[PDB]
């Protein structure tokens, strides 16, 4: 009725556990995007904030495992292509070379959408080598799988 | 290549053809909104509007001269480097000749625009150092041209009373050979008479002010403006003008331009003859039908000692006229000749000076040459008291605009046919009715003003105006006190007529039109001056050679211009034209002040809103199907990421997806046409909000990969079972 399967249910607790530290038995609000993303999920912080405002009317940040499960069951059908994320970069390219200016990346990733923080875009950069960045080499990197 | 657009980070609206609604309100408020963000350059199609910042702006960087290198207009924000680029590429690839026409009120930066056009060109033409061997002589020559061609009017303390052309000459490879300077349409009338509050040309006041008494005693002069008729008593010292200093700056500039001190000394002798030549008075001979006669011969004697001419021949010249015999001149006819000899000696010397500079940087070699030139003609003038002088400036601005509004309209109609798009007759303002009203050779003002000066009878200003009133009455662009508007305005007084220009109605005063139009240089004066001992004075008057045909002259003054404006429109047409509309935001030379009042006047003067209606021409936006898709394909989920190819049908199905009506656009054979900007701003807004979803996509995916990678690595290190 989730609708989900056990071998999945195997995969998720492994991840659920180590974020559940207290033994009080739940992950914090802020502990859901990092455990979502940790298993093949790429959710927008808006989607995450929606989820929070749904479960938590308890005035604290707590989530049970079945509601967790039923928070992970629809999102598998939420496919996200690669030629999309490839074009999303090409939109931000002065040329069509495939090399993106490291500044116009920091500018975009920090002025548009769900703004990334100063430390996010620095370490995103140091993972993407070298004044420029081969965003076509960065997408295979993040989408080889 | 590059995939940019001027619509990106657009402050206000860069190309005023995207203006909606198009009224003067929204126009002034857009060159103010931009101005406050230091965006002084704005486009009307291929035209740049330059509002003076009155400071240095960091947009004239070397990184720009390359950012704007070999790029179309829309590919980057508006900037004067986009006009200089079009010019250079057209010069370079088409072997065309380039004229750049700069129009506006003095102080608008027309001196600065031309310096930024030519300093771009030097940076990209490869042979920059050789180019700047020319921009420096043209600079060091400026203070002389100004002294002889600029003057203080009731609104500009340094206004240029002539048309200015300069160019730089390359060969058909790109190697620069030299330059030229041309002078146009000099206000010769200003020498002999000036209005009140205004001032004669600079060089007269610079000479008497800062010539050492020793130098004033070689020329029969004296430091006293109250002693000279061609100079004014009160209006002879200007705020923050040290003519003494300027004279040292004009004496230096000649030295470095290449004047032997004999040459220079013989130049300042002729400024001294002309100044003292207006001191000669005449009185009737024993006089109802009698003759004329000098009053005094002292100042005449000095002129002859100085000029080395023969008093007997000038005495006879100012009084008689040998033609066909030797008829004697009336007193009025004799003053008209003392003046005609003055202004036709100043102009001939100024034009002489210009061609003495060009000898320096004339292109030695006789090979074909391309031209990169700038024409800085003088701004429209609506004064409190408008006279004959302003008539020319405004008639010149009307010839140039009509030539431009039709060229611009011709080329837009020539594009709507390339793309199989229908034409819609633009109910615009045909400027030709005012030109015809003026320069017609039958019912013109010029012809009927000349025709009152050809009468031996007695003709004053009120007969010429009551001539206009008789024949110019029914011309809807001519209104006077007895001619006949249906608007509730106070009636016009006598001795004035008003006509409607493309820049608005201007009220002209008739006092002087007959005197300022008598430019009678009859041969007895050219001949008496060809008999001079002055190597210069005898060189300005070649018709004084008895050998040369005794034919005629330019019979009139308005005639002498209608021909001088004709040779300009005829030269300017043989060239590839681009235009810069230079604008002053404040009279007070202030950096960051913008007066909607003063700028709006210039919006009229420059005729800017007709340019927008003319260049809009129905459809205001057009873009080739390829970039129009690569830019907006991300708006429907059928073009993203591809395609639909090819582009015309991908764009078609894109618009029929955004539910935008079909009346709002049209399909050209290469470009898509959009009528109103309000659509293009809807597409460029959706794009702004779609890209906020592409960023969020990259952001959401980098966060997932960074956390999923941080987790498996971690739980791969669980090998501590």
């Amino acid at each position: 009725a989730d609708q989900l399967t056990e071998e999945q249910i195997a995969e998720f607790k492994e991840a659920f556990s180590l974020f559940d530290k207290d033994g009080d038995g739940t992950i914090t609000t802020k502990e859901l995007g990092t455990v979502m993303r940790s298993l093949g999920q790429n959710p927008t912080e808006a989607e995450l904030q929606d989820m929070i405002n749904e479960v938590d009317a308890d005035g604290n940040g707590t989530i049970d495992f079945p509601e967790f499960l039923t928070m992970m069951a629809r999102k598998m059908k939420d496919t996200d292509s690669e030629e999309e994320i490839r074009e999303a970069f090409r939109v931000f390219d002065k040329d069509g070379n495939g090399y993106i200016s490291a500044a116009e990346l920091r500018h975009v990733m920090t002025n548009l959408g769900e703004k990334l923080t100063d430390e996010e875009v620095d370490e995103m950069i140091r993972e993407a080598d070298d004044g420029q960045v081969n965003y076509e080499e960065f997408v295979q990197m993040m989408t080889a799988k | 290549e590059v995939k940019s657009s001027l619509l990106d980070n657009m402050i206000g609206v860069g190309d005023t053809v995207l203006l909606e609604p198009l009224n003067e309100e929204t126009f002034i408020d857009n060159l103010k909104k931009r101005f406050d963000h230091n965006e002084i350059y704005t486009y009307i199609g291929s035209v740049v509007i330059s509002v003076n910042p009155y400071r240095s702006l960091p947009i004239y960087s070397p990184e720009k001269v390359e950012d704007y290198r070999n790029r179309n207009f829309y590919e980057l924000s508006p900037h004067i480097f986009a006009l200089s680029d079009e010019a250079y590429r057209s010069l370079r690839d088409q072997d065309k000749d380039q004229c750049i026409l700069i129009t506006g009120e003095s102080g608008a930066g027309k001196t600065e625009a031309s310096k930024l056009v030519m300093s771009y060109v030097a940076a990209v033409c490869g042979k920059g150092a050789e180019v700047n061997q020319v921009k420096e002589q043209l600079l060091q020559s400026t203070p002389v041209l100004e002294a002889f061609g600029n003057a203080k009017t009731v609104r500009n303390d340094n206004s240029s009373r002539f048309g200015k052309y300069m160019d730089i000459e390359f060969d058909f490879k790109g190697d620069p050979l030299g330059g030229v300077i041309s002078n146009y349409l000099l206000e010769k009338s200003r020498v002999v008479k000036q209005p009140r509050g205004e001032r004669n040309f600079h060089v007269f006041y610079q000479l008497l002010s800062g010539a050492s008494e020793e130098l004033l005693h070689k020329l029969k002069l004296e430091r006293d403006f109250s002693r000279y008729n061609y100079l004014s008593l009160d209006s002879a010292k200007v705020n923050g003008v040290d003519d003494a200093a300027n004279f040292r700056t004009v004496r230096n500039a000649m030295q470095i331009v290449g004047f032997s001190d004999p040459e220079a000394e013989s130049v300042l002798e002729v400024v001294a003859a002309v100044l003292k030549l207006g001191n000669i008075e005449f009185k009737p001979e024993s006089r109802g039908l009698d003759e004329s006669k000098i009053k005094d011969k002292n100042e005449l004697k000095e002129i002859c000692e100085l000029t080395s001419i023969d008093q007997v021949v000038l005495e006879r010249a100012f009084s008689f006229r040998t033609v066909e015999v030797s008829t004697t001149l009336n007193v009025a006819q004799a003053y008209y000749a003392r003046d005609a000899l003055a202004k036709n000696l100043y102009s001939r010397l100024f034009s002489w000076l210009v061609n003495r500079i060009n000898e320096s940087i004339k292109a030695q070699t006789k090979v074909r040459k391309k031209v990169m030139g700038v024409l800085d003609i003088y701004g429209f003038e609506i004064f409190e008291d408008n006279s004959f002088e302003q008539f020319i400036i405004n008639y010149c601005n009307e010839k140039l605009q009509q030539i431009f509004i039709e060229l611009t309209l011709k080329e837009e109609q020539e594009e709507y046919i390339r793309e199989d798009i229908e034409w819609t007759h633009i109910d615009y303002f045909n400027n030709a009715i005012i030109c015809d009203l003026i320069e017609n050779n039958t019912n013109g003002i010029l012809a009927m003003l000349d025709e009152e000066c050809l009468r031996p009878g007695t003709v004053t200003d009120e007969t010429f105006l009551e001539k206009l009133n008789q024949v110019c009455a029914t011309h809807q662009h001519f209104e006077s006190r007895m001619s006949k508007r249906f608007l509730n305005d106070t009636t016009l007084p006598h001795s004035c007529f008003r006509i409607q220009h493309y820049a608005g109605k201007v009220l002209y005063q008739v006092e002087g039109f007959v005197d300022k139009n008598n430019d009678l240089l009859y041969r007895d004066l050219s001949q008496a001056m060809w008999k001079a001992g002055h190597a210069l004075i005898k060189s300005l008057f070649p018709e004084g050679n008895p050998a040369k045909v005794n034919l005629k002259r330019p019979p009139t003054a308005g005639s002498q211009f209608k021909a001088s404006v004709a040779t300009l429109m005829k030269n300017l047409q043989t060239k590839n034209p681009n235009y810069i509309r230079c604008i002053k935001p404040n009279d007070k030379k202030a950096a960051h002040i913008f007066s909607e009042s003063l700028v709006c006047h210039q919006i009229r003067y420059l005729g800017l809103l007709e340019n927008v209606r003319v260049r809009r021409a129905g459809y205001a936006f057009r873009q080739a199907y390829e970039p129009c898709l690569e830019r907006y394909k991300m708006l429907c989920k059928q073009t993203w990421p591809h395609w639909k190819g090819p582009a015309r049908s991908g764009v078609e199905v894109l618009f029929n997806e955004l539910e935008i009506p079909v009346e709002e656009y049209s399909f050209g054979r290469s470009k898509i046409f959009i009528r109103n900007p309000r659509t293009l701003f809807q597409l460029e807004d959706l794009r702004k909000q779609r890209l906020e979803d592409l960023a969020t996509l990259i952001q959401k995916i980098y966060r997932g990969w960074k956390c999923r990678t941080h987790f498996l690595l971690m739980k791969g290190l669980n090998d501590i079972f």
